C-alpha cells in the first residue's frame, strides 16, 4: 500500500501533464494550445495573456515555453512544435468534466456478452464443438426467420434507440487515442538508438547496420499498428459501414440523441481514418532516413571525444578564481582559424503608400490635439504627391462625419521638383483626433 | 492613373458616400 | 592562371573563409583546385583548411620550421588574442553546438541560441551581478567581442544568436587538448 504513496509522490514530482495541472496559468495555457491544433505559437501565447493581467510577457511566454520544452510537453524538429500523447490526455481530462457519455447500459452488457460468446467460441481448437455452435446459431436464426415470417417484426423504443446511437458514438470514436503513442515510442527509441552508437564510437556497428536493410526502431507498438492498418486497407466492408452509418444518420430521433459536432464527426469515419492512418508513415520513414544519414555521417567518435575534452576543462573551471579581472583577462593559447584579410591594403515603382501617411497624420493629431485645417497640415508636413493626398484628406473628413464648409477658399502654395507654382483652391476642413479615433481604415 | 491624370487636366471631383447619403466636392489647381 | 581560382582565393582571403550553402560556385572552384590555391599561398605563409562534410574552405597560419612562431605574429594578422573569459564563452559555445549536432539529420538548419538561456551558466562561473541590467550588457559586450572574431552574428529581434560553424575548427580537439593542458599549468602554480 505504501508503494502506491511513493509511486503518486513520483507521478507528483515527475509527469509533465501533472505538473502543467499544478501550473497557476494552466487555463489559458490549455485554452491555446487546444485552439492551435485545430514561433507563432509564442505570438498567439503572448496575445492571449495580454488581456488576462487580473491575478514582460513576451520574456515570460519564451520562458514558459521553453521550460516546457525542457519538460517535454511538446517536441520541436527543425521549426515546428509538435505535441506528445500528454497534452490529449490532459485536454481528455480537463473536457471531460462537463458531460460524459454512460457506458453502465444494458446495451454495453449485450455487446460485451456477444464479444465473451465470439472470443470463447475463438479460442477453442475442438473441430466439433465448433460445429455443434454453428448448428445451435444457425437453428437459433432459422428460428428467428420463422417468426419474422410470422409477422413479428420487432422495432425498438425511443429511449433505446437514443441509448444505441449514444453507445455506437462511444465506442466508435475511441479509435483515435493511440496515434500520439507511436509516434513517441519511435522518438524514445531513436534517442536510445542514438545514445548508444554515441556511446560505442565502433565502425563495425555502424558498417552492419547501414549493410543491413532490416528496418530499425522496433517496437510492439507498431507492430499492432502495422497489423490494424493492414486490416483497415480492405475497402469492402469501409462501403458498407459507410452506407450503414449513412442509412442510420436519416433518422427522425437523430436531433434528440447527438448535437452538429458528433454527427459530422461520425458522418465521415472511414477516410478520415484512412488519411489518420497514411499520415504516420511519412512520418515512420523519414524518421528512418533521418537516423540513416545520421550514421553515414561517421562522426560519433568526434563528438565522443570532443564531449570528453569538454568535460575535462569543465572540471578545471572549477578551480580557477573568476572574481579576479586580470585572471579573466589573462590570454590563452588558441590558434586563429578562419583569418580573414586585414580589412584593407592600407591604399515607374514605389509611386505611393498609404498607411504610414495615416500613421504620420494620426500622430501629428494626436500630438497637437486640436482643430487643424488643411493649410497648416500640409505646411507641417510637406507632401511629396500634391494630389492623391488631399483627397484622402476630404475622404476620411467625409467618412468621419465631421462637417466640411465649401462657402471660404484657402490658397495654398506648393513647389514641386522642377521649381514651378501651382495653386489650390480647397474648401475648409476642420479635423480633429477624438472623432475618429475609433474608425478602421 | 493619378499621375498621368495630373498633367493634362485642371480640376478634379471628389464623391463620397456615408451611410446611404452621398455628398460632392470641388477642386482645382494652376 | 584561370580566372575562377584567382577570385575564389581573393574572396577567401578577403572573407577568411567560404561556405557552400551561401558561395556554391567559390566553394567548387576552390575545393577543385586545392594544389594550385596551396601554392598561390605558400609565399604568404598560409594554409588552407578544408571541410567538405560541413562545407567550409577557412585560412590559417603556415606552419614553419620554427617551433614557435606564436601564430599570432604574423604580419597580415589583425585580430587580438584571446583571454579566458571569452575562451570559457567559446567553450559552451561548443556544448551548444555539440547538442546541436547531436539530434541533427539531413536538411539546412543552423544553430540559434538565446541569450537568457546561456546567462545562467556563466553566472555560475562568473558570478552575478546586482541588476539584471549589468549581466545582460556584460554578456552582450562578450557577444560583440566574439562577434568580432565571426565566430557568431548579430542578434535578431527575438534575442538570440546564430553560432557559425567555424567554431567547430576553433575547438577542434587538438586546440581543445592543447588549451587544457595549458590551463592546468596556469592552475598549478
Amino acid at each position: 500500500a505504501q508503494q502506491r504513496s511513493e509511486r503518486y509522490v513520483s507521478a507528483r514530482s515527475q509527469h509533465p501533464a501533472w505538473l502543467l495541472l499544478a501550473s497557476r496559468r494552466a487555463p489559458l495555457v490549455l485554452g491555446c494550445l487546444r485552439t492551435l491544433f485545430e514561433e507563432d505559437a509564442l505570438q498567439a501565447l503572448s496575445e492571449m495573456l495580454a488581456a488576462y493581467a487580473s491575478q514582460a510577457t513576451h520574456l515570460q511566454a519564451g520562458r514558459e515555453l521553453r521550460e516546457w520544452i525542457k519538460r517535454r510537453l511538446v517536441v520541436e524538429r527543425e521549426g515546428r512544435i509538435y505535441a506528445t500523447d500528454a497534452l490529449e490526455s490532459a485536454i481528455q481530462f480537463v473536457d471531460s468534466l462537463d458531460s460524459r457519455i454512460m457506458t453502465s447500459t444494458a446495451s454495453r452488457l449485450s455487446v460485451v456478452q456477444r464479444e465473451i460468446e465470439n472470443l470463447e467460441t475463438g479460442l477453442n481448437p475442438s473441430p466439433t464443438g465448433r460445429i455443434a455452435s454453428l448448428r445451435r446459431r444457425i437453428q437459433d436464426l432459422e428460428h428467428e426467420l420463422a417468426r419474422v415470417e410470422a409477422g413479428h417484426v420487432d422495432v425498438l423504443d425511443e429511449a433505446q434507440a437514443i441509448e444505441g446511437m449514444r453507445e455506437v458514438y462511444n465506442l466508435a470514436t475511441s479509435l483515435r487515442a493511440d496515434f500520439r503513442r507511436v509516434e513517441d515510442s519511435w522518438r524514445e527509441a531513436d534517442r536510445a538508438l542514438r545514445h548508444s552508437i554515441i556511446s560505442e564510437h565502433r565502425g563495425e556497428i555502424v558498417d552492419r547496420l547501414l549493410d543491413g536493410q532490416d528496418a530499425l526502431l522496433n517496437t510492439p507498438e507498431g507492430r499492432v499498428f502495422e497489423s490494424f492498418q493492414q486490416q483497415l486497407r480492405q475497402s469492402a466492408e469501409l462501403e458498407v459501414m459507410r452506407e450503414r452509418l449513412r442509412t442510420i444518420l436519416r433518422h427522425p430521433a437523430v436531433p434528440k440523441a447527438l448535437n452538429r459536432p458528433q454527427q459530422r464527426e461520425l458522418r465521415w469515419l472511414a477516410l478520415r481514418l484512412v488519411r489518420e492512418s497514411q499520415a504516420v508513415l511519412q512520418a515512420r520513414a523519414r524518421s528512418e532516413r533521418d537516423v540513416r544519414g545520421f550514421m553515414k555521417t561517421g562522426l560519433a567518435a568526434e563528438h565522443h571525444r570532443v564531449g570528453q575534452l569538454l568535460n575535462d576543462f569543465f572540471n578545471l573551471a572549477l578551480s580557477v578564481d573568476w572574481q579576479r579581472q586580470s585572471e579573466r583577462r589573462k590570454p590563452a593559447c588558441l590558434p586563429p582559424v578562419g583569418v580573414a584579410i586585414t580589412g584593407v591594403p592600407a591604399i515607374a515603382f514605389d509611386g505611393l503608400d498609404r498607411e504610414a501617411l495615416i500613421h504620420d497624420t494620426l500622430a501629428v493629431l494626436v500630438e497637437q490635439g486640436r482643430p487643424v485645417s488643411l493649410g497648416e497640415l500640409a505646411s507641417l508636413l510637406p507632401p511629396a504627391h500634391d494630389l492623391e493626398t488631399f483627397a484622402l484628406w476630404l475622404a476620411m473628413a467625409r467618412e468621419a462625419g465631421i462637417e466640411v464648409l465649401t462657402e471660404e477658399r484657402q490658397f495654398v502654395e506648393l513647389v514641386d521638383e522642377d521649381e514651378q507654382r501651382w495653386g489650390f483652391n480647397l474648401p475648409y476642413v476642420g479635423l480633429d483626433h477624438e472623432a475618429l479615433k475609433d474608425i478602421d481604415w | 492613373e493619378m499621375r498621368l491624370l495630373r498633367h493634362h487636366t485642371r480640376s478634379a471631383v471628389v464623391v463620397h458616400r456615408r451611410g446611404v447619403e452621398s455628398s460632392l466636392v470641388s477642386l482645382s489647381w494652376e | 592562371t584561370p580566372q575562377r581560382v584567382r577570385e575564389a582565393v581573393q574572396e577567401m582571403l578577403k572573407y577568411g573563409l567560404l561556405e557552400e550553402s551561401h558561395k556554391p560556385n567559390l566553394y567548387r572552384s576552390a575545393l577543385t583546385n586545392i594544389e594550385v590555391v596551396d601554392r598561390i599561398l605558400e609565399p604568404l605563409d598560409l594554409a588552407m583548411g578544408v571541410d567538405e562534410v560541413r562545407g567550409l574552405v577557412f585560412v590559417t597560419v603556415r606552419q614553419g620550421e620554427v617551433a614557435e612562431q606564436d601564430d599570432w605574429s604574423h604580419p597580415l594578422v589583425r585580430r587580438q588574442r584571446l583571454n579566458l573569459e571569452q575562451s570559457l564563452l567559446i567553450a559552451i559555445l561548443r556544448q551548444h553546438f555539440i547538442a546541436y549536432e547531436q539530434e541533427s539529420g539531413t536538411g539546412a538548419s543552423q544553430a540559434l541560441v538565446a541569450v537568457d538561456e546561456l546567462i545562467p551558466q556563466l553566472q555560475v562561473y562568473l558570478g552575478e551581478l546586482g541588476s539584471e541590467a549589468k549581466e545582460r550588457n556584460r554578456i552582450i559586450t562578450l557577444l560583440d567581442q566574439l562577434k568580432g572574431h565571426g565566430l557568431v552574428s548579430a542578434l535578431d529581434a527575438h534575442d538570440r544568436v546564430i553560432i557559425r560553424p567555424i567554431i567547430t575548427h576553433l575547438a577542434n580537439p587538438e586546440n581543445l587538448q592543447a588549451l587544457v593542458v595549458w590551463l592546468r599549468e596556469q592552475v598549478e602554480g
